[PDB]
């Protein structure tokens, strides 16, 4: 009868562990970006997974990283997903 | 049986933390377009049913309570909770204006001994900030 | 761009 | 055109950071025995997160630790999927 | 929106069973974890992955089996996929002579060390602890 | 019930 204590979370960080996050100062970031926008368009018919699997993509194909340094110059992100779920989750119906 | 129940009066309470400026003792400077990044994830959350409240250049102090207070709110007629922050971080830590506070003291107000209204519920973390100073160069 |  | 290196990664840990992993010496790890179950059932048929999603289900409801120890008595387990994916993954067709 | 699986096989399966351990390292035997290996093996084998189990493996073997999986050939594979059986703590999985960081043995397997499996996905069960923490439950 |  009993739930463990950690169950039921979801972590959608905006990058893997020991990586930076890429912010566009005119856009807003890219993870943000992403989610946003996919949410828009898939939020009420697409389970959380498959929402968070397409931001993964969005992020890791669609930005590259432009500055004069050449430190920050071309480079690319991909996101992370932490789930701890224990159910399919739709935000409809 | 295989999804999460999504009967109830309300979806379920959204927060946003918007960090935008930060003390300079921290060493952060300005977090520049997070305002954008603010206002769509509130227009997008709104649409899909969430009660949002934004809250600003938040203190760790801050943001503790913050949490706190909320998880000890009652969920029993909500579906779910979801939780965004957007600020700087490092390894398992997230910047308040104040300095840094763990990510899991943050989500450890919402564990199932310590929140059980929102038991067998989900409980979304979504997090814009750096984990660390590692790049990715990408290949081909 | 910029980093978080 | 370009990939971020850590992308398309999938990494399904039995339990969470912090957190002990159960054994049953006589039938397995809870994780294992979930996880096998499922893929028998619907490896072929479901996509991956899916998958792992009713193994955390199961390994959170089925199972819940016996022990003459007290401090191992009664506790209970939720596994910890962390996804880069960046698509949907099933293993046929 | 689905990865490619036209491909001549699944991939490979490397299944590291770790069972006794070097008495140095003070961990004890981990019994039951032979069921679970065989459980997988069929399972996995059933997937269509071409599996291999190794046994008791030190810190250095397990790093040179992904190391030489990552250096193979997966042009023709969908995916790769490992699975480890083990004890551990928190970042670290156990090898026989003692411990090694999980970080170490996937690294291997990015997109700029493993060409073959670019784009396509690489898999990690890992059976292990990660801490010393349980969980109560509740009601 | 042992632990890893």
């Amino acid at each position: 009868y009993k739930i463990p204590v950690e169950a039921d979370f979801l972590f959608a960080y905006s990058t893997v562990p020991g990586y930076a996050s890429m912010r566009n100062p005119g856009r807003g970031s890219w993870f943000v970006q992403a989610l946003c926008s996919i949410l828009e368009e898939h939020g009420k018919d697409l389970e959380i997974m498959q929402i968070l699997t397409r931001v993964n993509d969005r992020v890791a194909r669609h930005f590259e990283s432009q500055s004069d340094d050449p430190h920050f110059h071309e480079k690319k992100q991909i996101p992370c997903v932490v789930s701890m779920l224990t159910k399919e989750l739709y935000f409809s119906q | 049986t295989y999804q999460y129940n999504m009967n109830f009066e309300k979806l379920g309470k959204c927060i946003i933390i918007n960090n935008k400026n930060f003390d300079k003792v921290t060493g952060m400077g300005v977090r520049n377009g997070t305002d954008k990044d603010a206002e769509a994830l509130f227009k997008c959350f709104r649409s899909l049913g969430f009660d949002v409240i934004v809250y600003n250049d938040c203190s760790c102090a801050k943001m503790q309570d913050l949490l706190k207070k909320a998880s000890e709110e009652d969920h029993t007629n909500a579906a779910c909770f979801a939780c965004i922050l957007l600020s700087h971080g490092e390894e398992n830590v997230i910047y308040g204006k104040d300095g840094v506070t763990p990510i899991k003291d943050l989500t450890a107000h919402f564990r199932g001994d310590r929140c059980k209204t929102l038991l067998e519920k989900p409980k979304l973390f979504f997090i814009q900030a750096c984990r660390g100073t590692e790049l990715d160069d990408g290949i081909q | 761009d910029e980093v978080x």
